[PDB]
């Protein structure tokens, strides 16, 4: 019943813009804390960003500090992550992961290819 | 990989179903039939109840 | 009646069971339990030279027994079997210092542990191993912290630093930067219910037992003071 | 003509009994209150029950009028002394338990056992009995409470040993406790506010005990050491007595009520009572 | 890619089939049935002696003997009728997550993070209780192993795999696989020809013990599934999700018949059981109390408060006489 479809993405020249969306259904979207997680080819998963219930608290990883924007909209059950000025090493499978506990901000959702409520993926690559 | 999941979905597809109204009626009839023998619902005197 | 003989036997068995259970309870209160944690291959199984879920250790210091457990057999998923340690003395956290790539994962895991609802009232003795390796990497200069942490460009050594003899300003600054980055998560919002005890250790350290002994004594004293309302 | 202070004594007795039964039933009505540390608190509560319900009527019954034909009613005096000393030694035992728990936290769990606590209670109670029943051995001056009991004993041995040494031990113990608390507070736990708050709490308990107990001993020692100087007006003596007895009323107000769990339990106790 | 499209089409077809099957609602059908009434079950016993938090317990077949286990590492056989420690067993590993009572009343099992739930003999001729068999082979931590027969035992571990063993040989005889996430609890059928299991992937599955294969799947919960119990007639069952809601399922209709959730409750569930008559549903929440739900109307029948800490386990005797609930305060309280 829990479905998380991640649209958007595509081939873009280095330094270009983009936008990603994660369509979700099957649960009250506003009662969970969303995260974006990426897995570089030939490597494991890793956290990227997150967002609180109403969008007050935000966070980012080191390499994306100031270059990525996460935006949430509860009134439509959608979640965006605006990407600007991406570099060559930004290519990786991107996922839209929700940790299970509602009304809490604490969770382990970067499991090694075993997590259950993780979107299938959205490939994005940078090329000349 | 996904072939097992596809096969499982195919097997689950062939499942004869019953009217939900009939299912509700069956459950209600069962609860009504096994009514007078409900100690938790129906309190009993101390002699028949061992307080344990 | 002639059926109360079974009752007499039952009473005797109950008395024996309670007599043994009293000793068992006394010993169980006496023992102190600790939970070990840290990323794989980070000196986790070698923090203590052993000079005294699956893996357990038994070391005694100054006639005090300590029970440390190493959950190293279960799968990667953690949000369910972690709750089975919500009543331990403290959680030992071991994180390497020279792996800048896994350091961020370590921060995130530590933050989640800190914020966990069922572990809201447990303090952690934070460790930072591989200080010698960090010093070697910093002196080599091949990598750089700024390539992972932009905020490091605007960080300075704290005024309360206590550098070891000959410690380079660069290495000391990096060490205390990582320490502060760890401590910020805990100090963010805890309400004073629990705290952390950062340290600077190495694979060759042999006094870790003394440090954890002092830390557990301090935390238990703090709990005893929290009761009685100061 | 009135001596209405007797009414104040009855009020003190009833209030002490009420508070002590409150704390005892609170201990009964929770499993977390049965701690080894709470054993000494309940022992103190029982001591105050006894002192109130027996001594407080006893004190006025002995002071109102003393028929010397009784050939020595020193048993009542010895009993009241026993009860007072029981309360004092329960206080001292609580203080020593606290000091151990805060000075050796690791081994405290393995050093304070149920059997050891019960033995401590037994030894303190028998010490109270021995102290308060000393006069009958022959130290009594028979071969008013003032007349019946010798002043020399009450000023030389009983007062000194059983009321100064305990106070000094309490002072040292609480000084060490405050030092440790301040050291922990300044480490990583605003600033001087909480330090002063805890210091005020400890000083308030110690000073309350001192104010409650010293006055009467001071006046009695002055009377003993002042053969020429006469006694003080009887309303001062009754004031001292009511202090020494309302100490029983106030101990739980300091000890039990201040406990967060105890004061949370009391809310439902009074709610059910109403 | 093609497999993904086929799976999506199959899921859409199944959803459409269920929607077509649905015709009415349980509340509307049973609206004309009077409420049970405010029930005020009062504690009749209190069982003491367990040092640490208590995780699981199991009733005996006679409704007079039951077993409990706690993190302290002890197994105790109580006697509700007369509070007595019938037997005490110290485990080799102090960590344990479940306990079981053989229907014959001659064996018990208990396991945990050690990845094993072993076998204890209670009819020893020597008179001393000792471990008879320990079953190894599971990968993850053992979450629940429930007895099926004096020689057959079922299990569900931390590796997303149930298992049917054979104690006399101690060899896995069938492997149940197909669950994405962790497996928490299972409930055998009264006909002992099936059993349904819940997992930490917002799903529950129905198996066949003899054939060893999933027969159906149900998904109506936002978060993981903690507890699962079987309706006494083997034609329905309900589960308690961590999302603070309990739902009732049917095998014949194959849909979520009804849900139990109120705005004032926002905590997770930890245990579920059914009263013998089948009209009362018991739920053990995470806020230190249990709630009784009018099964056929989904309205609060009453409250069962009086637990110091979290209520982990729960159960109802075979004869539907007494209800036993263990909690994190290390106390077992029996309710009339
Ligand atoms: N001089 C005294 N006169 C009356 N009561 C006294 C005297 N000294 C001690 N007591 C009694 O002994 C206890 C402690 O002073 C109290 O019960 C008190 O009333």
């Amino acid at each position: 019943q829990v479905q998380l479809q991640e649209s958007g993405g595509g081939l873009v020249q280095p330094g270009g813009s983009l936008r990603l969306s994660c369509a979700a259904s099957g649960f009250t979207f506003s009662n969970y804390k969303m995260n974006w997680v990426r897995q570089a080819p030939g490597k494991g998963l890793e956290w990227v960003s997150d967002i609180s219930q109403s969008g007050a608290s935000i966070s980012y990883t080191g390499s994306v500090k100031g270059r990525f924007t996460i935006s949430r909209d509860n009134a439509k059950n959608t979640l965006y992550l605006q990407m600007n000025s991406l570099k060559p090493e930004d290519t990786a499978v991107y996922y839209c992961a929700r940790c299970p506990a509602p009304f809490t901000r604490d969770c382990f959702d970067v499991t090694s290819t075993t997590y259950a409520y993780r979107g299938q993926g959205t490939q994005v690559t940078v090329s000349s | 990989q996904a072939r097992k999941l596809v096969e499982q979905l195919k097997m689950e597809a062939n499942i004869d179903r019953i009217k939900v109204s009939k299912a509700a009626a069956d459950l209600m009839a069962y609860c009504e039939a096994h009514a007078k023998e409900d100690p938790l619902l129906t309190p009993v005197p101390a002699s028949e109840n061992p307080f344990r | 009646e002639d059926q109360r003989n079974e009752e007499k036997a039952q009473r005797e068995a109950n008395k024996k069971i309670e007599k043994q259970l009293q000793k068992d309870k006394q010993v169980y209160r006496a023992t102190h339990r600790l939970l070990l944690l840290g990323a794989d291959n980070s000196g986790k199984s070698t923090i203590v030279k052993q000079m005294r879920g699956i893996f357990e250790t038994k070391f005694q210091v100054d006639k005090v027994n300590f029970h440390m457990f190493d959950v190293g057999g279960q799968r990667d998923e953690r949000r369910k079997w972690i709750q089975c340690f919500n009543d331990v003395t403290a959680i030992i956290f071991v994180v390497d210092s020279s792996d800048y790539n896994r350091l961020q994962e370590a921060l995130n895991l530590f933050k989640s542990i800190w914020n966990n609802r069922w572990l809201r009232t447990i303090s952690v003795i934070l460790f930072l191993n591989k200080q010698d390796l960090l010093a070697e990497k910093v002196l080599a200069g091949k990598s750089k912290i700024e390539d992972y942490f932009p905020e490091f460009a605007r960080y300075t050594t704290p005024e309360d630093a206590t550098p070891e003899p000959g410690e380079d300003p660069r290495v000391t600054r990096a060490k205390y930067f990582i320490r502060d980055e760890f401590l910020r998560i805990s100090t963010a919002s805890g309400d004073g219910r629990h705290y952390c005890y950062p340290h600077f250790t190495c694979a060759v350290d042999t006094e870790n037992a003394r440090r954890i002994f002092n830390d557990c004594r301090d935390i238990i004293q703090r709990m005893h003071l929290r009761q009685y309302e100061l | 003509g009135s001596s209405v202070y007797i009414t104040v004594e009855l009020a003190i007795a009833v209030l002490a009994i009420l508070g002590n039964v409150l704390v005892c039933w609170a201990v009964w009505l929770n499993s977390n209150l049965q701690n080894v540390t709470n054993y000494f608190v309940v022992s103190l509560a029982a001591a105050d029950i006894a002192v109130g319900v027996l001594a407080i009527p006893f004190a006025i019954t002995i002071s109102t009028g003393f028929c010397a034909a009784c050939h020595g009613c020193l048993f009542i005096a010895c009993f009241v002394l026993v009860l007072t000393q029981s309360s004092i030694f329960s206080l001292l035992a609580i203080a020593i338990d606290r000091y151990i728990a805060i000075r050796i936290p690791l081994r405290y769990n393995g050093l304070v056992t149920g059997t050891r606590a019960k033995g401590i209670i037994a030894i303190c109670w028998v010490l109270s009995f021995a102290i308060g029943l000393t006069p009958m051995l022959g130290w009594n001056n028979c071969g008013l409470f003032e007349d019946v009991v010798p002043m020399n004993y009450m000023v030389y041995f009983n007062f000194f040993a059983c009321v100064l040494v305990p106070l000094l031990l309490m002072l040292g113990v609480y000084l060490r406790i405050f030092l440790a608390a301040r050291r922990q507070l300044k480490q990583m736990e605003s600033t001087l506010q909480k330090e002063c708050h805890a210091a005020k709490s400890l000083a308030i308990i110690v000073g309350l005990f001192a104010l409650c107990w010293l006055p009467l001993h001071i006046i009695n020692c002055f009377t003993f050491f002042c053969p020429d100087c006469s006694h003080a007006p009887l309303w001062l003596m009754y004031l001292a007595i009511v202090l020494s007895h309302t100490n029983s009323v106030v101990n739980p107000f300091i000890y039990a009520y201040a406990i967060r769990e105890f004061r949370q339990t009391f809310r439902k106790i009074i709610r059910s009572h109403v | 890619d093609q497999l993904r499209q086929e799976a999506e089409q199959l899921k859409n077809q199944i959803r459409d089939a269920r929607k077509a099957c649905a015709d009415a609602t349980l509340s509307q059908i049973t609206n004309n049935i009077d409420p049970v009434g405010r029930i005020q079950m009062r504690t009749r016993r209190t069982l003491r002696g367990h040092l640490a938090k208590i995780y699981a317990m199991h009733w005996g077949t006679d409704s007079r003997l039951l077993v409990s286990a706690s993190q302290d590492g002890k197994l105790i056989i109580w006697d509700s009728y007369t509070t007595n420690k019938v037997h005490a067993i110290p485990l080799r590993s102090s960590w344990v997550m479940t306990c079981a009572y053989a229907p014959s009343g001659n064996y018990v099992a208990c396991g945990g993070l050690d990845n094993i739930c072993s076998i204890y003999n209670l009819k020893t001729r020597e008179g001393n209780v000792r471990v008879s068999r320990e079953l190894a082979g599971h990968t993850g931590y053992l979450s629940c192993c429930r007895f099926l027969d004096d020689n057959q035992i079922v299990t569900s571990s931390g590796d997303t795999t149930c298992a049917l063993w054979d104690i006399e040989t101690g060899q896995q005889t069938t492997t149940f696989t197909g669950h994405t996430g962790d497996v928490m609890s299972l409930s055998l059928a009264p006909d002992t020809r099936l059993f349904v299991s819940g997992a930490c992937d917002a799903s529950a599955k129905l198996w066949d013990v003899r054939e060893g294969m999933c027969r159906q799947t149900f998904t109506g919960h936002e978060s993981d599934i903690n507890a699962i119990c079987f309706f006494p007639n083997g034609n329905a069952f309900a589960t308690g999700s961590d999302d603070a809601t309990c739902r009732l399922f049917d095998l014949r209709a194959d849909q979520e018949l009804m849900t139990y959730s109120h705005d004032n409750i926002i905590c997770g569930i930890t245990s579920v059981s059914f009263s013998k008559s089948g009209r009362l549903l018991l739920a053990g929440y995470d806020d230190f109390n249990c709630n009784v739900w009018d099964a056929l109307k989904a309205d609060r029948a009453g409250v069962l408060a009086g637990h110091d800490n979290r209520v982990s386990c729960l159960g109802v005797t075979d004869d539907g006489m007494a209800v036993a609930t263990g909690s994190w305060d290390s106390f077992l309280k029996i309710w009339n």
